C-alpha cells in the first residue's frame, strides 16, 4: 500500500519560503529514493529535486539555489523548501517515488569490439600494436517516478484567507423536468483554492457534479454543485450539502429544501 | 523541455501516436518516461526505460525511440483516454529529469447531445445578504462548444459576467456554468434576466423574473 501524502500551507505570502512534507506509508524510506514535482496552472510538469538512500541529494539547476530536500528515516518523512517565492511558485505539488540508476555503456571505434579493451576483430594477439584501443564510456542516465501522491495546492499572494459563503440552489414548481428535479448549493466568495463538496455525507452520489471554480474581479473563487434527484422525493428525503474549505478550515452543511411555489 | 505536440487528435478504436523530441543529452542518452494526467486525479506512471510498460498499464500503450525522438501509441483508443500526456528523461544526471512540453488527447466519434439548462435566481439567503448572483448550469451536451450570452430585459449584458470553461463530466458529458453577479438594486431594475445557450446552431434559453418564484 505505497501511499505518499502532501501537507503543508495552502496560502504564502510573496519573498517567504514555502515548507511542505511528504509523509510516506508502506514502504521504508530506506529502501526507495523520494522526489518532488510540480504544475503551475496550464503549464507544463516541472523537475525539483530528489533525495537517494544514501541521502545526496540533486536539484533542477534552474532552481537549485532556491530548493532544499531534506529527510528523515525515523518518522518516515521527506521535507522540501523553497525561497524567496513569487506568483510564479504558485502550483500542484507532489511528491513520488523515484527510480534513478546510471548506467556506464562503453563504445569501440569501428572494426573493434569490447574484450577488457576494444580489440580489433580477427587480431589473433592480446598486445599486439593495432590490435586495441581504449574504450570510451557513454553514460545513460536512467529516470522515471515508480508512485505519485495525491497533490497539494499552494497559492502564492498578499492577499488574505476568506472562508465560504454557501447559498442554496433549490428547485422550485417550474425548474422541475418531470420525474427529476437539479438542486445545488453556490459555494461564494472564498479564498484560496481549493473547496471540496459532498452530498448528504458522502451517501448521495449519483448525479452529483461540482463545477470548476471562477475567479472573480475580486480576486476571489466561486463555484457551485449540483445533484439529479427523482422529483418524487422532493418533499420527502432531505438533502444537504457539506462544504469544505480547509484552506480555513471550515465546513458548512447547507440544507437545501425544494422552494415552496 | 522535450518538444511533443501541442494537441493530438483521435477516434475511437483506432490508433494514435505522440512524439517527444529532445537532444542528444536528454533523450539521446535515452531512457524515456510516460505519463497520464486525467483532469482530478494524480498522474499516472505508463512507461519506462523507453519501452518498459508499467504494472497494470494494458498492452495497447508502447513506447519507442530512434535517436533523439520517442513516441507514445495507443491501440484501440478508448474513451477513458481523453487526458494530457508528458514525456520525461534525465540529462547529465540521473537527478536532473526534463519533462515535455506536454499533449492534449481527444478522443472523437462520441454520441452528440444538447445542453440540458438549468437557470437558478438569487436565492433568498443571498438577497437578504444584500448580494445577487444569477447561475445558469449546463449539462450533458457533446461536442463541449457551448457560448453563453446573458440578457437583462431584451438587452445583451456583458457586465458582471463569468463562465467556466467546459468540463466533462463522470458521464463523459461536458458541462459549463455561467454567473451574474448583481446587487439587489439591478436585480430588481428589471423584469427579466435570460440566459441564452447555443449549441450546433441550436439556442436554449431560459427566463427567470424577480417578481416571481422560478
Amino acid at each position: 500500500q505505497v501511499q505518499l501524502r502532501e501537507s503543508g500551507p495552502s496560502l504564502v505570502k510573496p519573498s517567504q519560503t514555502l515548507s511542505l512534507t511528504c509523509t510516506a506509508s508502506g514502504f521504508s524510506l530506506s529502501d526507495k529514493a523520494v522526489g518532488w514535482v510540480r504544475q503551475a496552472p496550464g503549464k507544463p510538469l516541472e523537475w525539483l529535486g530528489s533525495i537517494d538512500t544514501a541521502e545526496n541529494t540533486g536539484y533542477n539547476p534552474g532552481l537549485k539555489s532556491r530548493l532544499s530536500i531534506t529527510k528523515d528515516n525515523s518518522k518516515s518523512q521527506v521535507s522540501l523548501s523553497v525561497s524567496s517565492v513569487t506568483t510564479e511558485d504558485s502550483a500542484t505539488y507532489y511528491c513520488a517515488t523515484v527510480h534513478q540508476k546510471t548506467r556506464k555503456e562503453k563504445n569501440c571505434p569501428d572494426g573493434y569490439i569490447y574484450s577488457w579493451i576494444c580489440r580489433r576483430v580477427g587480431s589473433a594477439f592480446c598486445s599486439r600494436t593495432g590490435d586495441y584501443t581504449s574504450p570510451s564510456e557513454f553514460d545513460i542516465y536512467e529516470f522515471y517516478v515508480e508512485g505519485w501522491g495525491q497533490g497539494l495546492l499552494v497559492t502564492v499572494s498578499s492577499a488574505s484567507t476568506k472562508g465560504p459563503s454557501v447559498f442554496p440552489l433549490a428547485p422550485s414548481s417550474k425548474s422541475t423536468s418531470g420525474g427529476t428535479a437539479a438542486l445545488g448549493c453556490l459555494v461564494k466568495d472564498y479564498f484560496p483554492e481549493p473547496v471540496t463538496v459532498s452530498w448528504n455525507s458522502g451517501a448521495l452520489t449519483s448525479g452529483v457534479h461540482t463545477f470548476p471554480a471562477v475567479l472573480q474581479s475580486s480576486g476571489l473563487y466561486s463555484l457551485s454543485s449540483v445533484v439529479t434527484v427523482p422529483s418524487s422525493s422532493l418533499g420527502t428525503q432531505t438533502y444537504i450539502c457539506n462544504v469544505n474549505h480547509k484552506p480555513s478550515n471550515t465546513k458548512v452543511d447547507k440544507k437545501v429544501e425544494p422552494k415552496s411555489c | 523541455v522535450l518538444n511533443q505536440p501541442s494537441s493530438v487528435s483521435g477516434s475511437l478504436g483506432q490508433r494514435v501516436s505522440i512524439t517527444c523530441s529532445g537532444s542528444s543529452s536528454n533523450v539521446g542518452n535515452g531512457y524515456v518516461s510516460w505519463y497520464q494526467l486525467i483532469p482530478g486525479s494524480a498522474p499516472r506512471t505508463l512507461i519506462y526505460g523507453d519501452t518498459s510498460r508499467a504494472s497494470g498499464v494494458p498492452d495497447r500503450f508502447s513506447g519507442s525511440r530512434s535517436g533523439n525522438t520517442a513516441t507514445l501509441t495507443i491501440s484501440s483508443l478508448q474513451a477513458e483516454d481523453e487526458a494530457d500526456y508528458f514525456c520525461a528523461s534525465a540529462e547529465d544526471s540521473s537527478s536532473n529529469a526534463v519533462f515535455g512540453s506536454g499533449t492534449t488527447l481527444t478522443v472523437l466519434g462520441q454520441p452528440k447531445a444538447a445542453p440540458s439548462v438549468t437557470l437558478f435566481p438569487p436565492s433568498s439567503e443571498e438577497l437578504q445578504a444584500n448580494k445577487a448572483t444569477l447561475v445558469c448550469l449546463i449539462s450533458d451536451f457533446y461536442p463541449g462548444a457551448v457560448t453563453v450570452a446573458w440578457k437583462a430585459d431584451s438587452s445583451p449584458v456583458k457586465a458582471g459576467v463569468e463562465t467556466t470553461t467546459p468540463s466533462k463530466q463522470s458521464n463523459n458529458k461536458y458541462a459549463a456554468s455561467s454567473y451574474l453577479s448583481l446587487t439587489p438594486e439591478q436585480w430588481k431594475s428589471h423584469r427579466s434576466y435570460s440566459c441564452q445557450v447555443t449549441h450546433e446552431g441550436s439556442t436554449v434559453e431560459k427566463t427567470v423574473a424577480p417578481t416571481e418564484c422560478s
